[PDB]
């Protein structure tokens, strides 16, 4: 606050402005048709050859399994949009029935770096200096300037990291894929460097299994990104066109009796502060 | 405009800024006068030989023309032949005004208005 | 952006029309295949020799190309290399569909789709 | 309304759209000053000599 | 000639249904009108201009 | 202010009023045609001329 002498009037201070960015959710429809060829054959929750359960009750079993499975797939798509918005700042919503649009969040382009840890002579201080430079450019461009506490590595990024060198975290102990390696103190000074390693593999839309984390790169992201998950309107006779998490639906055709079963939701994962992360590529 | 966008995407809606004008607590003096050229918003004006309101520009003619002595800051935009309400009082912001080329620094902008009711001061 | 307006004026926010598409009660069949060129919204699509989705244009050859048959009706625009979710069934409007030249009258716009599920009839 | 043979399905009718218009109000500030030069001198309903 | 109202003679008859995918909702009315003068000869028509 | 379901309720009420008024317009068109010429020519795309 500005000093003036207690005789003079005083000094007038300027203000600052806004930015507004608007978004739209993407729409999702998975379904299963239910033939007679799925209600008749045996399932594991059966009495092994004796029909103690009706085939109506076997229909109820396979319907409950399919509803649990659509819940599973909608949650997987939430995870995938979350990882895309955390890494790239843009999400590339492709699909078999959906053209490629590119919902950009306004990541600063200087945050998405490209360095190299393969040349001879790279030390442990060079890699930590690269991460610290990434933390510098995050703490400059951010609105609140929040220091980063986390560095999420891929598989080969952690391999190239260790091969050159030489409670909240207790909620991820039984869990496959994501393992807290350990807080390295180092010579950062501005931030502490927790290390995660993310090696989850999700099935792609071509069923060619890919990594949820870009494995040849480093993402570092604080919890001050503070995103909000979004859900648009469910364009359907059921629920009256409103907005929900997702919405299962069932109808049928008369002859032959082929019941249909469709869930539909409109997810979108939006960071409300996109300059609170960076994507550091370390390999080819 | 007939078909809605069923897809996903982003849209930039805009960026507001405040435009503070005042830098002090002096009183405010306003007057209306007919304009001769087109006048923008918060632009520095003078008076030509006809008594109109030409926006301010030094280096005008062997003889300093009456456009070279600035008088007041405009407030609402007008065309030629229209009249302009313009401030003659108060203490004003530096960069929120209409200054042209070769009048960039702070010292020349106060050297325009050393004497009047109008003072030009920085914000913080 | 920065300054509000104090004066008095007017303007139009704009206008809106409905664009009706359906004209009957057939079953609707959809599919997404990869496109070969830019396709507008509701444009009639063919399939070239590479299996892509070229938007329909007859008189393409002494034997005509497989672009000369028309198959689908697009629903969302896509460039080359993107896939297009189009229609294979239903009853569609005469006027809302994006045709092109030399296919302007009514009788040609049904003789395109004499055979398929798709039928193109007039709104009343 | 269109005539339709009782076998066949029916016909579809189009509909219409909207239009808008916007306006802004204009602003009015008259005022008066009041002096001792205006209060002091006489008003007509006042007897002569002594006011 | 429609199953709603059980094939009964009426003035107009609204009727609403839909399709389950996509959510498109058809809406139809049906009538069978005829305007008959029982005495047709009680009204003439005089064209006066060209 | 309107929900998407309430938009549908408004447009359904409007289309029902419009259907009622279209059948009434066809009634009055037949009445006028029969009063003028003593014969009505029914037409349309889905109907032969009688």
């Amino acid at each position: 606050a500005p000093f003036v002498a207690p005789n003079v009037q005083g000094r007038v201070i300027k203000e600052s402005g806004y930015n507004t960015k608007t978004f739209k959710p993407a729409y999702v429809k998975p379904k299963h048709v239910i033939d007679p060829n799925m209600i008749i054959p045996r399932q594991p929750g059966e009495a092994l050859g004796t029909g103690t359960l009706s085939i109506a009750q076997r229909r109820d079993r396979v319907i409950a399994y399919l509803l649990m499975k659509h819940r599973a797939m909608h949650e997987n798509t939430w995870e995938w949009m979350a990882a895309q918005a955390a890494q790239y700042g843009y999400v590339d919503v492709q699909g078999q029935d959906y053209p490629l649009v590119r919902v950009d969040f306004g990541r600063d382009a200087a945050l998405t770096m490209t360095t190299d840890w393969t040349a001879a002579g790279v030390t442990l201080m060079d890699m930590i200096a690269d991460l610290r430079d990434g933390q510098r450019l995050v703490s400059d461009k951010s609105m609140s300037g929040t220091v980063i506490r986390d560095y999420v590595f891929g598989g080969d990024a952690w391999d190239q990291f260790v091969k050159v060198g030489g409670n909240v975290t207790r909620l991820w102990d039984d869990v496959e894929g994501v393992q807290y390696m350990g807080e390295l103190v180092g010579a950062n000074g501005a931030g502490r460097m927790r290390i995660w390693v993310n090696t989850q593999k999700y099935r792609d839309q071509n069923d060619q299994e890919q990594f949820l984390m870009k494995q040849k790169a480093v993402m570092g992201i604080s919890s001050a990104i503070e995103g909000v998950r979004c859900f648009g309107a469910i364009l359907d006779k059921g629920a009256g066109y409103q907005a929900l998490d997702y919405f299962p639906k069932m109808w049928d055709q008369e002859d032959p009796s082929v019941e249909y079963l469709m869930s539909q939701g409109a997810p979108l994962m939006v960071p409300a502060d996109p300059n609170a992360s960076f994507l550091l590529t370390v390999m080819s | 405009t007939s078909l809605p966008n069923y897809l996903a995407g982003n849209g930039d809606l805009g960026s507001w800024e405040p435009t503070q004008i005042f830098a002090g607590e002096a009183d405010i003096v306003t007057e209306g006068g007919a304009a001769g050229a087109d006048i923008e918003i918060y632009q520095v004006i003078a008076k030509n030989a006809a008594g109109a309101m030409v926006p301010h520009d030094p280096t005008a003619t062997e003889v300093p023309a009456p456009q070279s002595v600035a008088i007041g800051i405009a407030a609402q935009p007008a065309k030629s032949g229209q009249n302009v309400p313009y401030y003659i009082g108060g203490v004003f912001n530096h960069a929120a005004l209409g200054w042209h080329a070769s009048l960039d620094t702070l010292a020349k902008r106060q050297a325009v208005f050393d004497r009047t009711n109008i003072h030009i001061g920085n914000l913080y």
